[PDB]
């Protein structure tokens, strides 16, 4: 069936650079958008970013300018670039595939939820 | 040449409830719909069976838009081949259909930290909907399908209310949908691109 | 979910008509053909007409000329008219949907099965 | 202007397997596919996601014709969010699919009294297919994974042979399919 | 040491329809499930939710026999979680069903060259059965609920035919199910 | 499909008593069981009372010797009688099924939920 | 899901002996009642045997004394060792399940089938 | 005459993740099950296929506890026809399973405010499990099937952890599972 696995996560200092990756597996679908969401303990999990099917990245206004996301059209791999951290950055991070044409912060139109790579800002 | 009002929905200042949908035709106007994919206004934009993109170089002839409320947990519900109370009661999508979804959290004007009923939505009826049916009756249910009256037994209303409050999360917050379908059998089309 | 009922089938004689019908009492939810099939006992269910959902009919080799059949584009309702009957024509008639915009007058491309009203010319 | 080549495609004396299945690219031609719709040359004349009428004012970059052939009961199959031996490890088609569907029956040229086994289709594989997966190998299968010779314990081979014979019913008798997907390519 | 009165209810004469089924109340008897199965007289003999060996080491208050005839395509539908018209509308078995189910092949007392249509099932109804839930009525259905006139608009007969032939294959041929739901083993 | 229809909710004052009624429609199983949860803004619903399949009930310890739960055998319709009313008792009520011939207090057992009859206790 | 892997057919003459083995895959349950079907070209699917859930095995009264199968529980293969073979018994030969304890079904209403491995005589 | 040692299943101090479950087989007792259901100790007791009041008419020849823990949105998975990555790839309930499932919330023992990602469960593995199955390998998962180590493309580790904070809601909070399955009679 339908797999997403992320990679890529780490403790890491503040001021300092990740990326993640997360691969999809099973869609009998085409054109299915990708996105990146994150969930602190005892939170709502937040919409991080999402990238359309046909490429073109939306983020959460508190990463702008400080995040970076992509997706590589042979490989069904989508990347995180995090530029900038922070400590309020620590959460468990999730990729999330939807099934439209379109983008979605939200967390709700989903239906396919990755496992989550943990992602810890310490000093 | 004149510009669609758009604005006029998206700036609205009321939204009705989700069982009394109500829908604004366009015609005769040159939509832009890539100043909308590019615009952060809309946290929720998902498009089925055509890309938004792709739409700044289409003709059609009419465009309907309709728009209502519901909570976050079931905006999900918003989509062809989905099932629940919201799409078997209140608002069905033809699974085949062609379009966009557009939505964006609303708690700022319809949470409160009293809790704002005011908005409700059906949880009975007889017979799931049509797409595109619009039941907007309030006649009490019953399950021999008889008309009753009664609040003593076996008979009970056909809308439920949704609890808006601040404390909540955008599961139950309110997000204000606005979801968009087409129309091209007409001979003359008349809402194009640029 | 989906229902279809078929209704006018009866005792007739040769070289009359007959007209049958069958209502949709499921979804719209699709762009769906409907189409006519018949089977006699010890034979294989003969595709008989379909009409497309954009309004266009397709008969079977044996009837053409022969038949006519239709739908109601208001309503849910497909009609069946069978003129110059023959023997031959004795059939169990049964109503079928399919979820496509083209046509088939083949079996297995037909999810959804209607029930079974009985064509009989003998005497 | 030129016409596009479809008696190429259908009226062709040779089909391939579904497992060995071909794609025929169209290209630099009008295609009238009203002429098409209103053959009786096929039983079996499916298009999902857009109208064959329509078809005629649209333009293309390339068309891509997928031809094989498979029997009956297993042409179902060839359909979007459709499971089973042929669409699992033969043919698979997206959910999103757009395109058209064309079949016609062929008992007179692909059965025989005897038996034509020379129709072979993938019953077993590692994985299901991506949408336009094609696994032409012909290596035995193995449930460990572990390559294997003896087809005698525990290793099977990977292709099937259909049976066509001609006193059969049409839901085992083969049908010659042609499936659809998608500026050179345009209408009038 | 009282037997159980079985096959009053297998080499029975006459059975009902599927819509008409009907229930054989078993009482004050010892039933020796493991004889039955030891006979080739059921072409079909499933049991779900226990083995049937081992139902000779389990006691009962009273056990139920609902004895009816459909053919075999629609044999399948008489089981937990399955779907269709004889179990929407004629005969529905709960998912959490504790019993055994019998059929067997009964073209030659069923089948007629003309053709038997004197077994019926319903089509038609305003809503679909509970478990063990019986229908008998034969009112001309309508969607609005409304009784009208059988041949007017919208307006159906519930019940439609069974034709079992000769000439048919085992598919179409007619079936005769007993499912099985003080009374101990032996 | 399945239904669960709570009624009898509204406002009343503290020390009062409440009648909840909530019947279930569909149901292809035949031994369920039957259980109310309540759930304020803000929080997670809560399990308040689970009622055996045809048995004995069960009441969590924050509503034991107040609340009082039962079944109707001929009906499927369960009652929860709600005793010496507190400040804290407001919340939704829902009535929760499953398909598991047991009982659970946990919300995440519950394949099968109601809807959201208000109880207010204000004055 | 579940797959059903038929083997051991091949091309016998009259009185000759065959054994065939069918392997099942997907394991949602634990009490399986395994069967053997053939159906020859033209001919409706005719149940061959029907081995219970772990219990005893069943055959149809057209082949009884002369053909012989079981399964392993352990191994959750089946095997059915057809002695005294003729020419009637050409067929294509073809694994079926069913989730039903103790005896089942001689008929085709199963629920998982296998695929068709051939048997000439 | 000697009663079956339910105490040191349920009075047991530690617990296994869940990809390691155990089973402690009991045999030659009287099991007495009425204490059990009319206990509050659990808030979850789940009986399938048959109600635990007439377990203590029966008799059996063995009774299997398979013991193990899982957040609360994971204990529904703990049922037959249920699919997830804890039924599909840790701990597999056949269809046809007749027994009990016992839970109960343990954020007492099992949550710190650092958090608690000793309890670890398994996210990928090459093919589902049957009923009972027991997958306690840890080498490193790859799609093509080749047995790689390093943490490099297309090549990641099996077993991932439960996160269990004291701030999280009881979906995501710890409970502890002990799934029941002529020597064990009732009274």
């Amino acid at each position: 069936q339908v797999q997403l696995v992320e990679s890529g996560g780490g403790l890491v200092q503040p001021g300092g650079s990740l990326r993640l990756s997360c691969a999809a597996s099973g869609f009998t679908s085409d054109h299915y958008a990708l996105a990146w969401f994150r969930q602190a303990p005892g939170k709502e999990r937040e919409g991080v970013s999402c990238i359309d099917s046909d490429g073109n990245p939306f983020y959460a206004d508190s990463v702008k300018g400080r995040f970076t996301g992509s997706r590589d059209n042979a490989k069904n791999t989508v990347y995180l670039q995090m530029n900038s951290l922070k400590l309020e950055d620590t959460a468990v991070y999730y990729c999330a595939a939807g099934l439209w044409y379109g983008r979605s912060l939200n967390s709700f139109d989903y239906d396919y939820w990755g496992q989550g790579t943990q992602v810890t800002v310490s000093s | 040449t004149n510009l669609c009002p758009f604005g006029e929905v998206f700036n609205a200042t009321k939204f009705p409830s989700v069982y009394a949908w109500e829908r604004k035709k366009i015609s005769n106007c040159v939509a832009d719909y890539s100043v909308l994919y590019n615009s952060t206004f809309f946290s929720t934009f998902k498009c089925y069976g055509v890309s938004a993109t792709k739409l700044n170089d289409l003709c059609f002839s009419n465009v309907y838009a309709d728009s209502f409320v519901v909570k976050g947990d079931d905006v999900r519900q918003i989509a062809p081949g989905q099932t629940g109370v919201i799409a078997d009661y209140n608002y069905k999508l033809p699974d085949d259909f062609m379009g966009c979804v557009l939505a964006w959290n609303t708690r700022n004007i319809d949470a409160t930290s009293t809790g704002n009923h005011n908005y409700k939505y059906r949880y009975l009826r007889h017979g799931k909907l049509r797409p595109f049916e619009r039941d907007i009756s309030n006649v009490p249910f019953s399950p021999d399908g008889k008309p009753c009256t009664p609040p003593a037994l076996n008979c009970y209303w056909p809308l439920n209310d949704y609890g808006f409050y601040t404390t909540t999360g955008i599961g139950y917050q309110p997000y204000r949908v606005v979801v968009l379908s087409f129309e091209l059998l007409n001979a003359p089309a008349t809402v194009c691109g640029p």
